[PDB]
């Protein structure tokens, strides 16, 4: 019933990792296509002339596996909106390189972060790749409900956290997404990978995402609570958000390390299955309308036409 | 020497210990397998030749950073999200895993042992900073002070509760774990490297993503110089009574600076990114650099 | 894309033919007595994921000759596969070059240049332009594999295909552009109206100064049936080396070779042809420094418009 | 369904 | 296949 | 066309400025004592029908200096006018070259290269790419006239112009392509919303290896009125030599110079701007080996789509 | 004029 993926930033052996992940019950793996620490130079000598293979071979997996089991991830050092001209230029070239490799591999989806207000140049480079060749792949913009700056621990003496309500301010990450997709002119290949935090924001921040193309929901292991038996569970408010996301048929992504160490890893995914099974059964109307959700139809005209 | 047949291309770290033996950290950042390795060379001039090491070991994932823990312990910042502790056997012929604790949710980028040698600090792409108890193999405290990746963490040379951290959120934080709110923000371009002054308790240097090196004194204005054309990867003070400051960059160069940050030595020996520098404790004018070009270079610095 | 190269590699016939052509060339260039001293410099120009590099090494082993290989590839994604093959298997014997063959400053001259830059209409993937630019690094007595290729055309009738092209009208372009472009198609429900005739030929190395890859051909096809003309089927033949060839021309089709389906050049308006009439077609190969294209017209029994003038509907990027 | 026709 | 792409 | 060059030539200010710039350069390069021995090699790069050749000769006469001239022109039609001028008037002092300056194998190096390859947005006629290719034949201490140029942008309001662009919808193209291309227009019924700010700068000769003529600029315009944003007016300034300049920027407009009208970059959807708000615009100069184009977007007070991505509606041919 | 062509 529930389609779920594993998010990793460390894949020492591609074949061994995929096997371990499939055994755990996951349907897909979000992983780096180039080593996340392998910063590359395109303009200055001698580093621009770095030899050897720039990454792992496409021969490591079958075409079917690349097409169905792997979601690419943009390298964390790629900063197209950097204040430094040199980083901006190397990042544009690296972003185009990584997106082109993803398309070369036939990846079903590719993850890109929205982790600051200004992603103008990231949108420009993405729009340019979209208007270049094969138009099938999906781009999942990784955006949090609550920005890291707004959920940081109140531990900086000379920089206290804001304890005042900032109605529009707490909705900031939606404006990051909105501006990005406006720039990319509402491409249908650009969707949201919504990242959920340990503490949920006010309902108005959550509802801001209603009507948005959410294709995935990212659940860090650190947001999970522990029950009397020692197994990962979620707060009632988190469960309420999972139920809403299940109606949108999002793919769930489990990120981070095992924090329930003496309770195995598939337990996180077993809990999502539990929530999925323990939901209200659809009524006569809901069972009838299944398949027609957001399906645009021409209104019948029984006068002008013979039904 | 009962070690891996070949070390990975990308040399990440190099550290001399008191007797002058050289510890190397390496990862394969490309090809089929993305793992790492740890090596000890009692003869540093033979490095990186595998058949001439004293000890070598394969790690499960890449080595993003490492540090000595006394004379026989090795603390590793792994790609796996784990902080690892390895230990040289009594014969110093084997490197044995003591602990592998997966506490971070992304790559552990930086590691630093505190004054006592019983505790350490780790920084990660997961935005958290953790304080570890090395004997009990546990995280004592976990701090989410930053708003982006933690770039560098550096323990005070002589104060066990004091450390520095910097990040892509454009903050340099001075920590003092004796305080209820333990971090304090120190007052352009992203900070990328940190080094405490080995003699002046409240003085430190910092490198940034634009090639600038800056001198800062906790009290107060800052002295600075455009040393590199790209990111300042590392900053390491020499062992002399009046130390020299080695700076290394993604621009593939090494610079050795004085007290006023003026250049005294420059090397273009590396053909790829310069990753670590370590000064010999035996001959104070010899500085060893390692890079992604797989070179271990021994520089004779004019002192 | 990776899977495109994977489809290419599934053809066993093509590569075994290349191997046989390299094998014979090596024997003709190095006498038995020079076996251990003479190292032939072989360049695979457009190496993809490495099958012609492997074909060259198998060829050198079976010929019992020494080779020095360069694998040149402009696609950086395929260069990843090549560099992983080079480290893991090939070694120092193979030098992988990530470059366009037209720009590469070769460090040595070649004895043999091996390439497979052929389309369904032979020169439609721009093999002449690519090998012309690479020519300067081939030795004076050097061999190019392929040595030659020829395209062929044949008039066809297919109201089924005519309607299939007709339905390719897209928004924001000329409403008739779909008729001014070729299609790769496994022709099935159709009638071939006259025997395929040769259209354009290219030879490598090209020893006619300033080359001129532009061409103009008039073909006269006898038709023995009452029919309707809807387009021209295109095929090709290639001489890899001497008697070692590849062909998709129906009459000489290489058995079991499926790398290329025929090409189809449609016409905008169907043409009635009576038994005993002649179909006269005109084909041009045109270019500027940026693009190459084809233009075509029927002049007998009736004239058609010239199709694709100035490459307005279809061009092949240089 | 629901008083509509067409779509895909 | 057969040196072609796209279609449907 | 002939009449286009004839319109260029009607501007008295432009050429008298070029003459003054060449005159000063000749005096700075040849001391009085070297007057009769030192022959300066002057190359007019993109000579059209010969006005800069005549401007160079007038400049050399008034400076009382010796010049050796080359008039380089890629347009063969203009080359007819130049060759007729060379035979009838100029003589041996002028060598007419029918070539692209990027391909010409110059037989001698130049002391001064003179060109007028400027558009209404300075670099929009591809002066950087042209002078970059010609750079190798300029001596180590050589001077390029112009030495520098800078484009400027200013936000504008004009529902009149917005409707004028709107009516440029054509068949067989994207229905919104007219908004993704610049227009040369003598702006009249409009409101300039903020002071022009510099966008892109180019310097000749270019001493930043591998050049990189691609650019990315963010501009923040303070707006003191309630208005509606419809596009950006583009202008330029150029340093011919030292203090000798040309400008179409309204505030520093060269008096009586009509060679260039401003350029207009429209936006697809009008943007409401309140008094005290900031208009933030982003402009990119992009290229491949075949074309150069601009891409632009508004990010404050509201985001617009990125206009002309990958040059889909507008490109400048190389 | 003014570096432009076409229009009407
Ligand atoms: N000018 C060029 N320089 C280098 N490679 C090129 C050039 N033009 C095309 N190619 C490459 O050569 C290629 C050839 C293919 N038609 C065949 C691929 C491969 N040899 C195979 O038979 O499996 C593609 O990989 C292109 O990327
Ligand atoms: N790469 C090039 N090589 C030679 N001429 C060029 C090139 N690009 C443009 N031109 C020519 O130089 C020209 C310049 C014009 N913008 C100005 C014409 C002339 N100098 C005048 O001021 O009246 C046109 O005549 C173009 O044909």
């Amino acid at each position: 019933r529930v389609s779920s993926g594993r998010d990793l930033n460390c894949v020492p052996e591609i074949a061994d990792t995929l096997g371990a992940v499939a055994k755990q019950g996951f349907d897909f793996l979000c992983m780096p296509v180039f080593h996340p620490r392998f910063k590359r130079e395109f303009i200055q000598e001698p580093a621009k002339n770095r030899p050897g293979p720039q990454t792992r071979s496409d021969l490591l997996l079958s075409g079917r596996d690349w097409n169905t089991l792997i979601v690419g991830k943009l390298s964390p050092w790629i900063r197209p909106d950097s204040k430094v001209e040199k980083i901006r230029r190397n990042s544009e070239a690296a972003m185009l390189q990584e997106l082109n490799f993803g398309a070369y591999l036939g990846l079903p989806a590719f993850l890109l972060p929205l982790n600051q207000e200004d992603n103008t140049n990231l949108a420009r480079v993405l729009t340019n790749h979209i208007h270049t060749g094969h138009h099938s792949s999906m781009f999942w913009m990784r955006v949090p409900l609550v920005a890291p700056e707004d959920l940081r621990d109140d531990i900086i003496e000379n920089a206290p956290t804001t304890h005042t309500e900032e109605y529009s301010g707490e909705e900031k990450t939606w404006m990051w997404w909105h501006n990005f997709r406006t720039l990319c002119d509402y491409s249908k290949r650009i969707a949201v990978a919504l990242e959920i935090g340990a503490d949920l924001p006010s309902n108005h921040v959550i509802d801001r995402w209603l009507g948005e193309p959410i294709k995935a929901a990212i659940l860090p292991t650190s947001i999970f609570l522990t029950n009397k038996k020692g197994f990962p569970v979620l707060s009632k408010m988190h469960q309420r958000l999972i139920f809403r996301l299940l109606k949108l048929e999002v793919q769930f992504i489990i990120t981070g390390t095992n924090h329930h160490s003496e309770k195995e890893f598939c337990s996180y995914l077993q809990y999502l299955e539990y929530l999925s099974q323990n939901r209200p059964p659809p009524n006569a109307y809901e069972l009838f309308a299944k398949g027609y959700e957001d399906y645009l139809q021409s209104p019948l005209q029984p006068l002008m036409d013979n039904l | 020497p009962n070690a891996p047949a070949c070390m990975e291309r990308q040399l990440e770290a190099a550290r001399y210990r008191s007797d002058g033996a050289l510890l190397l950290g390496a990862s394969s950042l490309s090809g089929r397998c993305w793992a790492g390795s740890l090596w000890l060379f009692k003869d540093p001039c033979a490095a990186p030749n595998e058949g001439f090491c004293s000890a070598g070991v394969q790690t499960e994932a890449g080595v993003a950073d490492l540090t000595w823990v006394g004379e026989r312990g090795i603390l590793v910042a792994s790609d796996s999200g784990a902080v690892e502790l390895w230990e040289l056997d009594e014969n110093e012929t084997l490197i044995v895993s003591k602990f592998c604790k997966y506490e971070h949710d992304d790559i552990v980028s930086t590691v630093s042992v505190l004054s006592s040698g019983t505790q350490a600090v780790s920084g990660s792409k997961d935005i958290c900073i953790k304080v570890w108890d090395l004997a009990q193999q546990v995280v004592l405290s976990s701090y989410r002070a930053h708003a982006a990746q933690v770039t560098c963490v550096a323990a005070s040379p002589h104060k066990d509760s004091v450390f520095l951290s910097c990040s892509e959120d454009n903050r340099i934080l001075l920590w003092d774990t004796r305080c209820p709110k333990p971090a304090s923000q120190i007052g352009g371009y992203l900070p990328t490297s940190l080094a405490w002054h080995p003699q002046q308790s409240e003085v430190f240097v910092f490198g940034d993503e634009n090639g600038t090196v800056s001198l800062v004194d906790t009290k107060s204005c800052v002295l600075s110089s455009a040393v590199h054309s790209q990111c300042v990867t590392g900053l390491v003070f020499s062992p002399h009574s009046v130390p020299f400051l080695a700076s290394l960059s993604e621009d593939c160069s090494l610079a050795v600076l004085d007290s006023s940050l003026s250049e005294l030595f420059r090397s273009q020996a590396h053909r790829d990114f310069v990753r670590d520098a370590t000064w010999s404790p035996l001959n104070h004018s010899l500085l060893t650099t390692v890079g992604w070009d797989h070179q271990v270079v021994h520089h004779v610095v004019p002192t | 894309e990776s899977q495109t190269y994977e489809v290419f590699e599934k053809d066993p016939i093509k590569y075994s033919q290349y191997q046989q052509a390299i094998y014979k060339c090596l024997l003709d260039r190095v006498p038995e007595e020079e076996k251990d001293t003479n190292v032939q410099v072989l360049m695979v120009l457009g190496a993809g994921r490495g099958p012609l590099v492997n074909a060259s090494l198998r060829a050198a082993k079976q010929a019992d000759r020494r080779i020095k290989l360069y694998a040149v590839e402009k696609n950086p994604n395929a260069v990843v596969t090549l560099e992983n093959w080079q480290f893991e298997e090939w070694g120092s014997q193979v030098t992988v070059v990530s470059s366009d063959m037209r720009e590469w400053v070769a460090p040595e001259k070649a004895d043999i240049i091996v390439s497979e830059l052929l389309g369904s209409f032979a020169d439609n993937e721009l093999s002449p332009e690519c090998l012309d630019g690479a020519q300067h690094f081939l030795k004076d007595d050097g061999v190019s594999i392929p040595g030659e290729y020829t395209s062929f055309l044949a008039p066809i009738s297919s109201s089924k295909l005519y309607n299939e092209v007709r339905a390719c009208r897209e928004k924001d372009r000329d409403p008739e552009a779909q008729f001014e472009m070729p299609y790769v198609v496994r022709l099935h429900n159709f009638h071939q109206l006259s025997a395929p005739q040769p259209c354009f030929t290219f030879s490598h190395p090209n020893r006619d100064p300033m080359i001129d890859n532009n061409r103009y051909c008039t073909l006269e096809f006898p038709v023995e049936v009452n029919t309707v003309l809807h387009g021209f089927a295109g095929y090709f033949e290639t001489v890899l080396y001497q008697d070692i060839t590849l062909s998709i021309r129906p009459e000489t089709h290489s058995p079991g070779m499926f790398s290329w389906f025929p090409i189809l050049f449609p016409i905008k308006q169907p043409i009635t042809v009576r038994e005993g009439q002649t179909i006269c077609v005109r084909f041009w190969r045109c270019s500027n420094s940026k693009k190459v294209w084809y233009e075509w017209a029927v002049t007998a029994p009736v004239c058609s418009a010239i199709h694709n003038p100035t490459g307005r509907s279809y061009t092949i990027g240089l | 369904s629901g008083r509509g026709k067409g779509g895909k």
